[PDB]
């Protein structure tokens, strides 16, 4: 089950957020974005993503 | 900055097909910088890449993948894919909103509450007799005034 992070917006399938920390996890969350490359992704920057992997746009 | 290419999938297979092209990429250290797959597009994902090749050559051996349109897609037409920003934001106890979509459409109403983890707001409207609290989407209404 995989879950977004409310805080950072990574997505983990773990109890807390291994990229910010946070526990505020959600089964509820909405547009995947992957991020491959950090410093050559338009999309990272547009969202401020710096860790490579599955994000979610909208977390509810 | 690669560009931003449309691919054709599968529809209910958006997310599935993403997950596989990022397996292969990871697996083969192809230049594809990210992937984008909305909840809102369906039978479409974006990936981007510094050139179309490189997707086409990604997308091979994927079973749901159905080819890459050659007409890339200006990064400003993917932009409202990716606002993170609940729409309640912003709003506290006693401003003024409107309602502009939905059932309660035109009315206005006073903040009582938000909800940003769920990106709702519960109101009161201005002109009810009996003041109940009402529960909308942070969408469906505009900040007219601060309190
Ligand atoms: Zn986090």
């Amino acid at each position: 089950s995989e879950k977004a992070c409310r805080h950072c917006h990574y997505i983990t399938s773990e109890d807390r957020c291994p990229v910010c920390g946070s526990r505020d996890l959600s089964e509820e969350w909405f547009d995947l974005v992957i991020i491959v490359d950090v410093e050559n992704s338009e999309i990272a920057k547009k969202i401020g993503a710096k860790v490579p992997g599955k994000y979610a746009i909208r977390v509810r | 900055a690669g560009k931003i290419f449309a691919v054709r999938v599968t529809h209910g297979q958006e997310e599935t097909t993403a997950k596989l092209i990022y397996s292969k990429v990871r697996t083969y250290n192809l230049p594809i910088y990210a992937i984008l797959a909305p909840s809102r597009v369906k039978g479409y994902i974006f990936v981007e890449a510094p050139n179309k090749g490189v997707v086409d050559e990604a997308i091979r051996g994927i079973r749901h993948a159905r080819g890459v349109l050659p007409g890339e897609v200006p990064f400003k037409e993917i932009e409202h894919f990716l606002e993170e920003k609940p729409a309640v934001s912003g709003l506290e106890p006693g401003d003024l909103v409107e309602v502009i979509a939905g059932p309660f459409k035109g009315q206005k109403a006073k903040v009582v509450k938000i909800d940003e983890s769920k990106d709702e707001v519960v109101v009161q409207f201005i002109d009810a007799i009996v003041p109940i609290p009402v529960t909308i989407k942070g969408d469906y209404v505009r900040l007219i005034s601060k309190l």
